[PDB]
């Protein structure tokens, strides 16, 4: 699966 | 920073004068991703050349596999050239078919 | 043996004409299996390998959706770093990331990852004791003291050991005998005058998968080096690969040399 990356 | 391409020109199979082969160019190790790639038969830019998808590798560097068909002779000459921001003038690469 | 499920991502700032580019490709082992790329009619997160194409709309759609959610998420990230560094909005900027989990030699978790690198050079990394992060630069330290703050470290653990695994095996089942099945190489040598003192001979390893091999010239016992020219390994249109290695052999004394190619779909002694 895919990730829901966030923050930075 | 900027990693400087290191081109690599080569056929798919072997050269046999007559048999309609594929000359590839394969640029390696670069940053940043934008690439001016040209493949050239005796100084005169052949226009039917196929970029493939640009993907990166663990070094954080990119790579793209360009190529185009052809039908080799002793007469003809085939080169690849890369215009990327790390090098000033474009680096051309000539194909030795004993390599 | 074991397996991968890495996700390599790229977002580029295209300043002037163009809104940021978004590309995510999920590799399986080295077998490339999914992509998304903001430069398509239908900016799609659709297949690769026929096997992924035997799935349906809740994997596609939520995951096309999921990706787009990332597009915008990044395109904010780009503005931010730009800030961190005190950069002029002018040229391109490049954000990359590799994510994933390796399945141990039994079906569970022997590895877990999270890298960030801005403009080729490490930025952030998740360090294995899946809780500590490492600030590469002076300004990766910045996210540290926030990323750690909220739960973006702890919430990952889960993606990895969880979803990244749970999910990962479906794939390693639907395209089972596809993600492997070696490719036996075919070889030869090609003697070339260079000249009359010596004659360059050269080894041809071409037509293989996986991507790896190890060629050698063995002068009857001794494994030769300093005479060795090595081409490093390279794909050949077809998705076959190729490699070659050579030596500068005394004209006359040619036969006394041995060519050696070794690869996992080759039962080759000596």
């Amino acid at each position: 699966r895919g990730y829901v990356y966030q923050g930075l | 920073i900027q990693k400087t391409p290191q081109i690599q020109v080569y056929s798919r199979h072997p050269p046999e004068n007559g048999k309609p082969n594929i000359l590839n160019c394969y640029v390696t190790q670069f940053h940043p991703p934008h690439i001016e790639i040209q493949m050239l038969k005796n100084g005169k830019k052949i226009p039917k050349v196929e970029m493939s998808d640009m993907s990166f590798s663990k070094d954080w560097s990119f790579y793209i596999l360009a190529h185009t068909e052809f039908t080799p002779t002793e007469t003809d000459t085939y080169a690849c050239r890369v215009k990327h921001d790390s090098m000033a003038e474009p680096k051309t690469v000539y194909w030795d078919r004993d390599m | 043996g074991p397996h991968s499920l890495r996700y390599f991502v790229t977002a580029v700032s295209r300043p002037g004409l163009g809104e940021p580019r978004y590309m995510e490709v999920g590799y399986v082992d080295d077998t490339e299996f999914v992509r998304f790329d903001s430069d398509a009619e239908n900016p799609r997160y659709e297949p690769r390998a026929r096997w992924m194409e035997q799935e349906g709309p809740e994997y596609w759609e939520r995951e096309t959706q999921k990706a787009k959610g990332n597009e915008q998420s990044f395109r904010v990230d780009l503005r931010t770093l730009l800030g961190y560094y005190n950069q002029s909005k002018g040229g391109s900027h490049t954000i990359q990331v590799i994510s994933g989990c390796e399945v141990g030699s039994d079906g569970r978790l022997l590895r877990g990852y999270q890298q960030y690198a801005y403009d080729g050079c490490d930025y952030i990394a998740l360090n294995e004791d899946l809780k500590t992060w490492t600030a590469a630069d002076m300004a990766a330290l910045i996210t540290k003291h926030k990323w750690e703050q909220a739960g973006e470290a702890e919430r990952l653990r889960a993606y990895l050991e969880g979803t990244c695994v749970e999910w990962l095996r479906r794939y390693l089942k639907n395209g089972n005998a596809t993600l492997l099945r070696t490719d036996s190489p075919k070889a030869h040598v090609t003697h070339h005058s260079r000249p009359e003192d010596k004659v360059t001979l050269r080894c041809w390893a071409l037509g293989f998968y996986p991507a790896d091999i190890t060629l050698t010239w063995q002068l009857n016992g001794e494994e030769l080096i300093q005479d060795m020219e090595l081409v490093e390994t390279r794909p050949a249109g077809d998705g076959t690969f190729q490699k070659w290695a050579s030596v500068v052999v005394p004209l006359g004394k040619e036969q006394y040399y041995t060519c050696h190619v070794y690869h996992q779909g080759l039962p080759e002694p000596l």
